[PDB]
């Protein structure tokens, strides 16, 4: 490619990455992220620690 | 018709006999020149009115390219 920065659009460089999940087989690891709060004191609560 | 009475070197184009040949020439041919620079028009509308044209009848606009 001759790439000139006085090219068309569909002739300019574009970057790419392409992710590829890979499942197989194992006891756990990565996943979602969980929220939380802000504990209190002095009150009967319903808490998740 | 003699050859150079014609309008040019050649007798190619016929289009400077129009001053003489006129059929109504207390009927002005219509001109829009005074209109554009009445409304303050830049270099720049008269392309984008004509963009505005190719677009109307379903072609595609220029390139962005185009512009700079
Ligand atoms: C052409 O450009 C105008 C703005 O410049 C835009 O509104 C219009 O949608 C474009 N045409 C197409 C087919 O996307």
């Amino acid at each position: 490619y001759g790439f000139q920065p006085t090219n068309g659009v569909g002739y300019q460089p574009y970057r790419v990455v392409v992710l590829s999940f890979e499942l197989l087989h194992a006891p756990a690891t990565v996943c979602g992220p969980k929220k939380s709060t802000n504990l209190v004191k002095n009150k009967c609560v319903n808490f998740n620690f | 018709l003699p050859a150079h009475l014609l309008g040019d070197m050649w007798g190619r184009f016929w289009t400077n006999l129009y001053s003489l040949t006129v059929p109504f020439g207390q009927k002005p041919n219509i001109d829009v020149t005074d209109a554009m620079v009445d409304q303050a028009w830049d270099a720049q509308r008269i392309f984008k009115e004509a963009e505005k044209f190719f677009v109307s009848v379903g072609l595609p606009n220029m390139t962005q390219g185009f512009w700079e």
